[PDB]
């Protein structure tokens, strides 16, 4: 009664040691607001500075240290890279969009880069404006989104490299980030003109819209949760950032609506669905604030802040097929530096050494639930999940 | 309904959260029988051992703010809650001081005989100079905290803590009992057991005082009567004490009355500033923040103030503050903070405790 | 309503077109905690980091004219825009300042950040040396721009520049500052931190001169006390320093007192000129402008009149011509440039440059 | 027989030259007394004063390597000569050693002392960063330098030095000495005089070592009591410490954990390298020579060169050398050098200095 | 002093702190190394320095 039940009021962060990290990485140097850094269970993919195009340094995890300024880099673009996503079906194949107005579907080899990736698997080339946006199915196999600076977003089939889908007259500005729901249904928006969108790619209709969720004129983002609301961080009038809870059903006033701070730079939400914890990162910030999501008032309960002395330039998080079960990880931060990246581990504190049910729930697998072709017709299904008990040692 | 518990070495105030003032103030004392009974409790803490401790033994569990024995510690924690408050310890989260620099040990005793043994729902463990600040109403100063077990000094800028420039006095209010007792002597009054030594404590209390300038005083005590006055035994015996009151706070300007080598309580305020930055010396040389029971006496805050400025140089403006009420400085911060609807988030359950342990509670401290 | 900003590696100016001053000059500083909160923001750009430096470590987002930190970069502009000047940078066109021989990927990036963080209507970006001609009302000189980070001789003849003749110095106000640092611990005062960096930096601001003859002034020191000049600290603690007054700028002219292979201002101005061609050096020599805060120590035009006169021949006139202004001559030449009617052709327009990129930028700039 | 005196803020080395090890080495302490004698000398200096130390007041003539008082500075160099090596200063030729970028006042007293005071027929000040590395048979490398006072990097390449590259570190063994008084304290034990600041120093130089994985060494020290020592009182108590074996030393490379700003030795050495030129870094690399006693840690190689490996690039060759006599360098290479045939030229006479003054001897002198 | 030398002369009212800036007499060009008052007149001292003179003031 006196303390609200949760079982992550005290989950605290600490960065790895010196030599855990990754240093002498030239990060990009695009103003584009993305979290230009993708990591996955096997590899690290960070988006680098080029003298000409665009590329991105994709090592593996055990690569650790000082990295050669020569090492090879995917450069395939001939403009800088915006965004990168690794395909959760595939630990291997990562899609990256950049300023040349296209979108390239890479295959990893599995001990790495020997030379420098120049000839991707697939090219799509659907966009008149550069692709900043990229999120793959978290259902559906070898099905990618892609949204432009055209104010166009795009469906694909990267198998078969084909545009399934065509959504167009649907955002009049600016898109910011575009986040897919659970089963894979529907995904919603955020546009500068303050607009939260849900759409069904499927029907290419507008399911939900709220005009003026934040009235500030600063970049603001939209994801969907797990059971289904909407979660955005944006500005206020008075350009203070706020973070927000949207029902899809009922849009009128939003379920909560908190203040943090009056600090310039977008906020990027990172979702935690098997533990409904937001991770709220702000480009520029030496700050990482982490806040739980539940049904009780006022449905947005902030838990505690990581802090350090550095301003973070992108951050990737570790799905949970690749944290340490074992030492009680729920969540793995790479902290974007200028020069350096900075794995951050946030674990909660727990007496036992056994296997804690209760802080590992089962977790989506990376088996796909349907295909590219089944998904058209109509057909939804929930992602595979898996057990982590195995991962204990 | 939250309980603020400040448990000092020589006196424990434990009251409610929102209230002004503590509800409960009572003696840390535990009392045993030294005699034998003949007529058809073996120990008594707090009031009731003051009130039989011509047949007790009196023993202060804690000792220059160590706690020398833990079973005569929950007993003061007992008659806290049960007596004093007279409240269920399980049903109330509990506010905690401790003091700057505080080892982890005594920490981790602490939260585990809260959770452990009085089951408390909630428990929160602050900082003693911290909540003096928070009585006050500032953020940036440093605090003199003089005891019954010991002095400090915690500078804090802008709600920032310098734990490097936090000095450590062992020179509080007992052994400043103690030096009475020995001039006393002096002056054909014995006090020899633990018994006679609260009577001392409150002679000390009602006639000493620190002097301006203490040879003046010396010179004037010592060719007038004026400064003379009279204190009645509890067996109703009048005794008299001359220059006695102000002999005895100066051990705290001069502590080599007592055989020590350490500095005073004005050079270890002024030690303490100069150990921090420059840049914010000057704000801490306008905020000196006096609290504990033993900066009561009359005239401390003139004395502190005249021989600080002495050494601070000339163009800083040094401002004592002395509250009326800063002998309940710690607990009324305490109540304060335990109040405010931004603490609620600092609370330790007792389910975190049991599943996460004492680390959660070195964490989301200070 | 057009802004000026002029964004220097210690200081930033800003302020609207047509103003005879900048109306906001705040230092380009960012400062974070270095210390843990204990009383229930984590950053600080400008004035607010400079009056809390003390529990902060402050940090120059450019070094050596190099943007060690874009984010701490455009906390520096975000500060300008809505706390400075109290402006929505999306409703006035913004003019830009950049140092000689800036390149290209620096220039890009300062260009994406206005149009798209800021999203300005209008931008352009001028040269400091350029803008510091105009502000002299001349043409024709060479200006020797000598700053916070780094010192460069930009020769101009007929409104024509030189790009082969620009010589840069790695030696500007922060290298004087940190061998102020160094020379004051001969004395006995030791300034370690950041925050009292800017400590020392007020000193060489308001104590430090360029003597005309070195070897004559260190005699005069060394047998008299005249040149003695004392500094009071914020703590109130008084320092008196001689020498160090003129060893400190002296550094400028004799590089070897830093270790640094390269020549003093004197001969870097001096080799410019003669890297240009025959029949322009005569007005370069006689059109002399400093230019930056590192050029207002008293006695440095004399000094700099006499050294380049040696190297000089002796049928030409030597002229330096130092403005009492001429710490903000780079904004005042931007102000007027801003404000002229055949300026309204050069302005960058958002639409254009999310048509056409940065290319339409590196033309119409040099 | 040329003297070889070696005086630092915490001990005093002295000897003759050509021999391998001091003669005499004693603590750099002036002891008074401080209670008052009632049985029918008024200052006590090195040996004599630590075994009194119970009734004197020991203070260091050298804080910081400052000379806060000189007039107990001669009565560690009268001590040196009469009563340790028990030799007549004015039949001997006295080498002195200096700490790098020594203040010209400083060497101009200690000058004028040894030629007025005590009369030496000759006299030469040498740099102790030079002299150890004399003793290591090497021209190039850079010296550590920690004693007692401070911590100094000095690099020298092919014998010639980079001034402009020496950095300074405001934290040796005494403040070691200070943060394991306090942390001790945490352990319940207490130590506040200044005799009992020796016994922790002892305590110091036996149990404490460097750890080369910090928190790995944390987590073994808070699940097990193999990392438990014990050291015995001079009253016969025995104290116990665990952890605070390896946080006393990690103040070394975390200097944050005294609430200082600055950067660890390890960081400092690499700072110190990279302000040289870039063709003699590598050599710098593979020659960094540790000197001093705070140098003498078990594992501070190890740890040094772990640090240093992660800050330099991967193609380097790190090579820490820490010879088993370092804590004697500076003195071993000024007798190495006093003794070699091409330094007699080097002397500077008395007579030469009383018809010349000091300005011969900054001359001569690095 | 920096330079010369130079002997502080201050009034005996003038207790406590004394002034960094509080003005010397400093005429000489080497260090002063003995001062001496004149008895017949409490305004007169004499002082002696390293630069071989003697001066009174
Ligand atoms: N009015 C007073 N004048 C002088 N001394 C006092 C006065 N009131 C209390 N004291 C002394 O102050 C000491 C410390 O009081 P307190 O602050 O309760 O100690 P603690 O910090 O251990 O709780 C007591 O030992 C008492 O003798
Ligand atoms: N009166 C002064 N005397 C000497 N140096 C000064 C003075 N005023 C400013 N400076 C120096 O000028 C430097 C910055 O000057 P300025 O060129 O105006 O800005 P920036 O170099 O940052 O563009 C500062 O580092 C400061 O030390
Ligand atoms: N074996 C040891 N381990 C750790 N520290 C030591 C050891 N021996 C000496 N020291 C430390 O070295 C410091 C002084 O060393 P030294 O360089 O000889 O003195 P100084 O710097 O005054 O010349 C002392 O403070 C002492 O604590
Ligand atoms: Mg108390
Ligand atoms: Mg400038
Ligand atoms: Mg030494």
């Amino acid at each position: 009664k006196v303390v609200r039940q949760s079982k992550f009021r005290h989950v605290f962060g600490q960065p790895v040691k010196n030599d855990q990290c990754y240093e002498d990485i030239r990060v990009s140097r695009v103003t584009w607001d993305s979290t230009f850094c993708a990591v996955n269970p096997k590899f690290l993919a960070v988006i680098v500075e080029a003298s000409g195009g665009g590329a991105f340094l994709v090592l593996p995890l055990s690569k650790t240290g000082r990295i050669d300024k020569a090492y090879p880099t995917v450069c395939g673009h001939t403009g800088p890279v915006l965004d990168i996503d690794w395909c959760p079906h595939n630990d291997e194949v990562i899609a990256s969009g950049s300023e040349d107005c296209t979108v390239m579907v890479w295959q990893i080899p599995e001990n790495g880069l020997t030379s420098p990736l120049t000839e991707p698997v697939v090219v799509l080339e659907g966009h008149t404006k550069r692709v900043g946006i990229i999120a793959w199915h978290p259902t559906a196999r070898n099905v990618l989104l892609s949204a432009g600076c055209d104010n166009v977003v795009l469906i694909w089939n990267v198998g078969t490299a084909e545009e399934l889908y065509r959504l167009d007259s649907l955002h009049p500005d600016l898109i910011y980030n575009v986040s897919w729901n659970h089963n894979g249904s529907l995904f919603c928006s955020a546009c500068k003109d303050k607009s939260v969108r849900i759409i069904d790619p499927r029907r290419g209709t507008l399911v939900a819209e709220r005009e003026k969720a934040h009235e500030g004129a600063r970049p603001m983002r939209a994801i969907f949760l797990a059971d289904g609301k909407v979660f955005t961080t944006g500005f206020s009038r008075m350009s203070e950032r706020q973070l927000a809870l949207w029902d899809p059903e009922n849009l009128e006033e939003p379920m909560a609506l908190q203040e943090l701070d009056s600090s310039n730079g977008a906020l990027l939400p990172f979702y935690d669905p098997d533990t409904s914890v937001v991770y709220v990162c702000g480009k520029g910030d030496s700050s990482i604030r982490y806040f739980e999501i539940t049904e009780e008032p006022p449905y947005i309960h902030f838990l505690n802040t990581f802090t350090s002395k550095e301003p973070q330039r992108g951050m990737g998080s570790m799905p949970k097929r690749g944290l340490e079960v074992s030492k009680c990880e729920i969540a793995r931060f790479y902290k974007l530096h200028e020069r350096k990246c900075e794995p951050i581990v946030m674990t909660v504190p727990r007496k036992s050494d056994l296997f804690q049910d209760d802080l590992y729930p089962d977790t989506a697998g990376p088996e796909a639930a349907l295909e590219a072709e089944e998904w058209v017709s109509g057909r939804d299904a929930d992602p595979i999940l898996i057990s982590l008990r195995e991962a204990y040692v | 309904a939250a309980l603020v518990v400040d448990n000092g070495s020589g006196m424990c105030k434990a009251g409610f959260a929102g209230d002004d003032a503590p509800r409960a103030v009572f003696p840390s004392i535990v009392g045993r029988p030294r005699h034998q009974g003949v007529m058809v409790k073996d120990s008594y803490v707090g009031d009731e051992a003051q009130s039989k401790r011509g047949i007790l033994t009196l023993k202060y569990p804690i000792e220059h703010g160590i706690v020398t024995n833990w079973d005569d510690m929950e007993k003061i924690w007992h008659h806290t809650f049960y007596n004093e408050l007279r409240v269920a310890p399980e049903e109330h989260p509990v506010l905690l001081t401790e003091a700057p620099l505080n080892p982890k040990a005594n920490r981790e005793k602490m939260t585990q005989i809260m959770f452990e043994t009085f089951n408390t729902p909630a428990m929160y463990v602050a900082i003693q100079a911290v909540l003096s600040l928070y009585a006050s109403g500032r953020t940036t100063g440093i605090v003199m905290d003089s005891g019954d077990g010991v002095t400090h000094t915690v500078p804090i800028y802008e709600g920032y803590a310098l734990p490097h420039a936090i000095l450590r006095l062992d020179l509080a209010g007992r052994d400043l009992t103690d030096y009475l007792m020995k001039i006393l002597t002096e002056r054909g009054y014995s006090f020899t057991t633990t018994a006679e030594r609260e009577i001392v404590r409150d002679i000390k209390e009602k006639l000493c005082y620190v002097a301006l300038d203490f040879e003046q005083e010396m010179a004037t005590a010592a060719s007038s009567s004026s400064l003379e006055k009279s204190y009645e035994l509890p067996d109703g015996q009048v005794i008299t004490i001359g220059n006695e009151r102000f002999r005895c706070p100066e051990a705290l300007f001069q502590p080599s009355f007592l055989g020590m080598e350490s500095a005073g309580i004005h050079e270890t305020t002024f030690n303490s500033i100069m150990k921090c930055d420059v840049d914010i010396r000057k704000d801490l040389y306008a905020n000196t923040v006096l609290s504990g029971g033993t900066t009561m006496y009359p005239g401390i805050a003139d004395r502190m103030q005249k021989e600080i400025t002495a050494l601070a140089p000339s163009t800083m403006k040094i401002k004592i503050i002395a509250p009326p009420e800063r002998k309940y400085s710690v607990w009324i911060g305490g109540s304060i903070l335990a109040s405010l609807s931004t603490f609620q988030q600092m609370w330790i359950s007792k389910q975190e405790y049991d599943e996460s342990g004492p680390s959660i509670v070195h964490r989301k401290c200070f």
